[PDB]
């Protein structure tokens, strides 16, 4: 029941990987210090969204088992998974425990950031969602790496390959659950309901960044390639 | 070609 050895080294080495990723006061402290217009968060937005993307790449390349796969496999995961982990990043840095008032504060800012009104309920709505299950850190990268090596994803060939890969991920996940949590022995399904709720984010992805309060919207070529813009 | 970018972050190292 408690973690093997192998699963010890597994979630350390997770842990490792996540870690090498811009810390979250970097984003907060920023976004808290002064209001700036639509257009300077528009640039905020792809600079960092940039940025994950390059970051989520290495931490991809890293997960056990993902260079063995089919090369064409490789490119559909990381595509079909880099706006849903930039959303649970973002869910993750929104929930982090700040002095009072502060995540008023944040969320008012990033209400007022320049993102239409349709998608800022199902924002606040899936961040809210994510901080209800008040997850550890060693969760955020577990359910990080287990969206990244999702099978049942669109333009994957080899899907068993994938499920081989995600399965021992899920296992050290249900069993840090069933610690974290002896009193929520849902939460475990519900971390995994959360999953689905993050698949939404995919449908409009596009249109969050097209419907921006700015004059142009202007992409780098990576973000062109990873959102489905130009 | 269509994820080139993409195909050179995986491809490299
Ligand atoms: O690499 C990383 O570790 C990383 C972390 C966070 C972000 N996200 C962001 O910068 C944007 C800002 C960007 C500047 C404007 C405010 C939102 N962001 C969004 C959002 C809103 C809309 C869309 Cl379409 C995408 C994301 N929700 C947030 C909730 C927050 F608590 C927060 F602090 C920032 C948040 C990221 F890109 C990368």
């Amino acid at each position: 029941m408690e973690l093997t050895p192998d699963q010890q080294t597994l979630l350390h080495f997770i842990m490792d990987s996540y870690n090498k990723q811009r810390m979250p006061q970097e984003i907060t402290n920023k976004i808290l210090k002064e209001a700036f217009s639509a257009e300077e968060n528009f640039l905020i937005l792809t600079e960092m969204a940039t940025n994950h993307v390059q970051v989520l790449v290495e931490f991809t390349k890293k997960l056990p088992g993902f260079q063995t796969l089919d090369h064409e496999d490789q490119i559909a995961l990381l595509k079909g998974s880099a706006v849903e982990a930039m959303f649970l990043r973002s869910a993750e840095i929104f929930n982090k425990k700040l002095p009072s008032g502060h995540s008023d504060l944040l969320e008012a800012r990033i209400r007022n950031s320049g993102i239409s009104d349709e998608y800022i309920t199902p924002m606040f709505s899936f961040y809210k969602s994510i901080g209800e299950l008040k997850m550890t850190q060693e969760e955020y990268a577990l359910l990080t790496a287990i969206v990244i090596l999702s099978p049942d994803r669109q333009y994957i060939k080899d899907r068993e390959a994938v499920e081989k890969l995600q399965e021992p991920l899920l296992d050290v996940l249900q069993k840090l659950c069933k610690i974290h949590q002896p009193e929520n022995p849902q939460h475990f399904a519900c971390l995994l309901g959360r999953l689905t709720e993050l698949r939404t984010f995919n449908h409009h992805h596009a249109e969050m960044l097209m419907s921006w309060r700015v004059n142009d919207h202007k992409f780098t070529p990576l973000l062109c390639e990873i959102w489905d813009v130009q | 070609k269509d994820h080139q970018l993409l195909r050179y972050l995986l491809d490299k190292d």
